[PDB]
């Protein structure tokens, strides 16, 4: 047994050359993750807002949930959430809104 | 100027070529005079060659309109529904085969810049690239700092 | 006979075409585009060389990185890849490294494998032991 | 702060950019290629 | 290899999150790797005009 | 690059120097009939 | 024997397989390959091939852009003899340069023999009233990979 | 209707109404099928189908078109067909479960086996694409999978 | 210098050039020899025939295949 690269990520290498010389095979079936190497499903359900006196209640006190902030606080908390900066969040003028290509090219 | 123009992929008409080969020109409407003098070229392409090349093109239905013009024309239409038109005018015959022939190969098509020079459907045999492709599994799955 | 040129409308018009998405009045006022529009092609022409370059700069760099995803530097890579006589240009390999992990990780193998057997003759130094893969196919 | 005085590479004073390595080998390379053309040149 | 389109672009433009360890290490060969992993130089499918960065932990 | 490899075992130091890459017909048809000679 | 941090080299000791195992490994490794070739049990198949200059990693029903012209008349069926590389989901056949014309065929179908769009190539000077403008179109052909078979042939 | 309009049915179709309405066009397209089935023969004209209907399956995928609605019930169902006990799903690699865009993997195992595995932005939805790739994987219908025969027999 | 390179037939660079090996060009390859480089014509096959003038190459090491890429 020998190999260059070790196998574990997620294919096995075996070259070769034919006795010819002038081709090289390499056979490289997929590796699959043992299920040693992996830990179960996290479940997580909780309903706190349900009360034993009036569900139709319990069920609008969960839909409810409503927030506004201005401009400023809005987009520090978009930044924070998705590792950005807070130009990226203010809007644009209409010389760079109405010069988008309405239907861009798609591939595949 | 690619910003300037417009753009699209490598594309074909009807995924033509796989199953079989279809000629994409379906008519060919040539409009010229017969005393102009700028209508020498088609008048003697409409004598000599038309024949020969409807014959060799039966898909695409030759028209031929001889009419008081100064431009003579060629409207290409093709099986998408463009509309191509080109000006014989003052050409020699060898000029108006080419022209022809050139409608011919052509596909319908914008003629715009291509984007790539390629064009592949599911290029991901045997797999696509993810930051988890050429990464180790640990025993339980653990994080490098966590302790179970 | 007093001649006046009449044409004057689409002699401006094949100029202002190519500065309709300009900014400011050079996509307006003929005086400005004229300039604009020639520069825009100057660019367009130094760009249609500078393209390929930037592409091989892009390939080499994916190169690198999948190369280093298997422990592998690039020079490394590319130089025992040609000694085995294997000529894939910088696009293909870097089409190999997105979309054929499984080929990429074979080719790394295999470049791996070449320079170790450069290693291990230019440590021995002897002319009888030859590597399995440094052997050279002459042309047939 | 630390100017070149006049120009960069005509004055008196110039800047004092030096040899490197790769030069040295560049020239090395060179003058084994002009010493076997000369070789050649002998006989 | 055979996922639908969006799950296959997710996890082609994931991000990943690497953990440095800096004690008794050099801060200059520390950032090389950083910067590295915050371009996504360390990613075949890299490119400039492309959001692919990742985050990198340094302790 | 490796152009002094290729020179010490004989090739070109270009890949599209007298090598069978660029020597050799490129295409053919599917009926096996030849195809004519390439300019260069 | 004394170990300091420069009496040993700074990279671990390789150990290259004996010569007679390895090859008979490389046979082991050819012929069970070649009974996956015989067998058919591989799905779909690209190929890198070397074409009109350019280097093609093309698959079946596959379409490229080829920037010259040649001498086929649309619809007309091609192969392409110079293949450098062939790769499924299990194996991968590397060509030394080239493959094998019995080891591997790729066939494409000539679509559309058309031009490109007008390039624009202007040269400008500065202050010496030179400039010159001229516009490109190029004739292109687009080729559409139609298969890529491969024979059991393989030694 | 796109086929017929590219090969332009819709020009020769005699109608009113010239959109020729998507019925009126697969009624026309339909019609020379069988104008075809009349003439030539029952081969030529799947032939004819086959080279003009099954590449319009060119580059697509296999729920794209057929819009299933528990992926998993019907991989337990066809396991339980196989004589298969039933899946495990296990979360096999994830980055990032506290970010707004974390990405998980999701493997499903039968005896402790790897069938399939799927990534998501949430853990349903990779456990979802996980069983969708194991029905792929099942049926045949892979990305990797022999492509169509386009030959004369 | 450049005259001298213009009249030994080396206009265009890295293409190689056939010359004699007499003193009057001699004189000429050891004026511009900084500038040039200079190899052996090797003929291990022999001059090329008339027959073999069509199938005739110029390897890289400095020699001249008489029988190049047969059939
Ligand atoms: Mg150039
Ligand atoms: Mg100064
Ligand atoms: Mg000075
Ligand atoms: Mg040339």
């Amino acid at each position: 047994t020998y190999s260059s690269l070790p196998d574990d990520y997620n294919c096995k290498v075996e070259l070769a050359l034919t006795s010819d010389g002038r081709t090289i095979v390499c056979y490289h079936p997929s590796v699959d993750i043992p299920y040693e190497h992996t830990k179960p499903i996290p479940r997580p359900d909780p309903v706190h807002n349900i009360e034993e006196t009036h569900d139709l209640v319990l069920k609008t006190r969960l839909e409810e949930k409503g927030e506004h902030l201005e401009q400023g606080p809005m987009i520090e908390q978009l930044s924070k959430m998705f590792f950005t900066t807070k130009h990226r969040w203010y809007p644009r003028g209409q010389y760079h809104r109405r010069r988008r290509k309405p239907n861009p090219p798609k591939d595949r | 100027t690619a910003r300037g123009t417009a753009s699209r992929f490598l594309t074909s008409v009807l995924h033509n070529g796989l199953g079989r080969y279809v000629q994409q020109l379906q008519r060919l409407s040539f409009s010229l005079s017969r005393d102009a003098p700028s209508s020498r070229g088609a008048r003697e392409f409409v004598e000599r060659e038309v024949t020969d090349f409807a014959r060799r093109n039966p898909g695409v239905v030759i028209y031929v309109n001889p009419r008081p013009c100064c431009v003579p024309r060629v409207v290409a239409e093709y099986l998408n529904g463009a509309v191509r038109e080109e000006s014989i005018h003052c050409k020699s015959v060898e000029e108006i085969a080419a022209l022809v022939q050139k409608l011919a190969d052509q596909s319908g098509l914008d003629v715009i810049r291509i984007r790539k020079p390629f064009h592949t459907d599911s290029p991901s045999i045997q797999g696509q690239w993810h930051p988890f492709t050429n990464k180790p599994t640990t025993l339980g799955g653990l994080r490098p700092r966590e302790v179970q | 006979l007093r001649s006046r040129v009449t044409d004057r409308y689409w002699r401006v018009q094949e100029v202002l075409k190519h500065a309709r998405h300009f900014r400011g009045r050079k996509n307006r006022c003929y005086r400005l585009a004229v300039r604009a529009v020639t520069r825009a092609f100057v660019k367009c022409t130094r760009a249609r060389r500078l393209k390929k370059r930037s592409l091989r700069t892009l390939w080499i760099n994916r190169i690198t990185a999948a190369s280093q995803e298997h422990g592998l530097k690039y020079p490394a890579f590319i130089i025992n890849l040609i000694k085995c006589q294997v000529e894939l240009n910088r696009k293909v390999l870097a089409d190999l490294a997105i979309y054929e992990p499984k080929t990429f990780k074979s080719l790394a193998a295999l470049a791996k494998r070449r320079r170790e057997e450069g290693f291990a003759a230019a440590l021995g130094d002897g002319k009888e032991p030859d590597g399995i893969f440094s052997r050279v196919v002459q042309h047939r | 702060r630390n100017r070149i005085p006049g120009r960069q590479w005509i004055g008196k004073h110039r800047r004092p950019r030096p040899v490197s390595a790769q030069a040295k080998q560049n020239m090395i390379r060179r003058l084994e290629t002009e010493a076997e053309n000369q070789y050649w040149l002998s006989r | 290899s055979s996922f639908s389109k969006a799950p296959q672009q997710w996890a082609t433009f994931a991000r990943v999150w690497y953990l440095l360890d800096g004690k008794m290490q050099p801060p200059g060969k520390l950032a090389a790797m950083a910067s590295v992993k915050l371009q996504g130089l360390h990613k075949p499918v890299y490119h400039q005009l492309s959001d692919c960065g990742d985050h990198v932990v340094i302790m | 690059a490796g152009s002094q490899w290729r020179l010490q075992q004989g090739f070109a130091a270009n890949p599209s120097g007298y090598g069978p890459l660029t020597e050799l017909p490129d295409w053919s048809y599917a009926d096996g009939r030849p195809a004519p000679p390439m300019k260069g | 024997v004394p170990k300091t941090s420069l009496g040993s080299p700074p990279w671990p000791d390789i150990v290259l397989p004996d010569p007679v195992e390895e090859t008979r490994h490389h046979a082991e490794v050819v012929g069970q390959v070649n009974e996956l070739i015989a067998a058919g049990r591989y799905g779909r198949l690209f190929a890198v091939v070397h074409f009109a200059g350019h280097q093609w990693k093309v698959t079946a029903e596959d379409l490229i852009l080829i920037e010259n012209e040649l001498d086929v008349a649309c619809g007309e069926r091609i192969r392409l003899e110079k293949v450098l590389l062939v790769g499924a989901d299990n194996f991968t056949l590397l060509g030394k340069p080239l493959l094998g014309k019995e080891l591997v065929r790729v066939e494409a179908t000539v679509i559309e023999k058309t031009e490109s769009w007008p390039k624009i190539n202007m040269k400008f000077q500065k202050r010496k009233n030179y400039q010159r403008k001229r516009i490109t179109v190029n004739p292109q052909t687009v080729l559409r990979i139609n298969s890529i078979e491969i024979a059991p042939c393989l030694c | 209707c796109h086929v017929a309009r590219n090969l332009a049915v819709e020009q020769l179709a005699l109608s009113a109404e010239f959109p020729v309405p998507p019925p009126v066009l697969r009624q026309t397209f339909f019609a020379v099928i069988g104008a075809l089935l009349q003439s030539s023969g029952p081969e030529r004209t799947a032939l004819f189908i086959r080279d003009f209907l099954i590449t319009q399956m060119t580059g697509k995928e296999l729920f794209e078109m057929w819009t299933i609605t528990n992926p998993m019930g019907l991989l337990v169902e066809e396991l339980k067909k196989r004589k298969i006990s039933a899946p495990e799903s296990r979360l096999t690699r994830q980055s990032g479960s506290t970010t707004a865009l974390p990405v998980y993997f999701v493997g499903l195992y039968c005896d402790r086996k790897l069938i399939a595995e799927g990534p998501g932005e949430t853990v349903l939805v990779a456990e979802e694409e996980a069983a969708r790739v194991a029905l792929r994987k099942l049926f045949g219908f892979t990305e990797n999978r022999r492509p169509w025969d386009y030959s004369k027999p | 210098e450049k005259d001298i390179i213009k009249m030994l037939g080396l206009e265009k660079a890295h293409t190689p050039q056939v010359h004699k090996n007499i003193p009057s060009v001699n004189a000429k390859l050891k004026v511009v020899k900084h500038l040039i480089r200079i190899k052996p014509l090797k003929l291990p096959q022999g001059l090329p025939t008339e027959e073999d003038m069509a199938n005739t190459c110029l390897k890289s090491n400095g020699e001249l295949v008489v029988r190049w890429l047969l059939n």
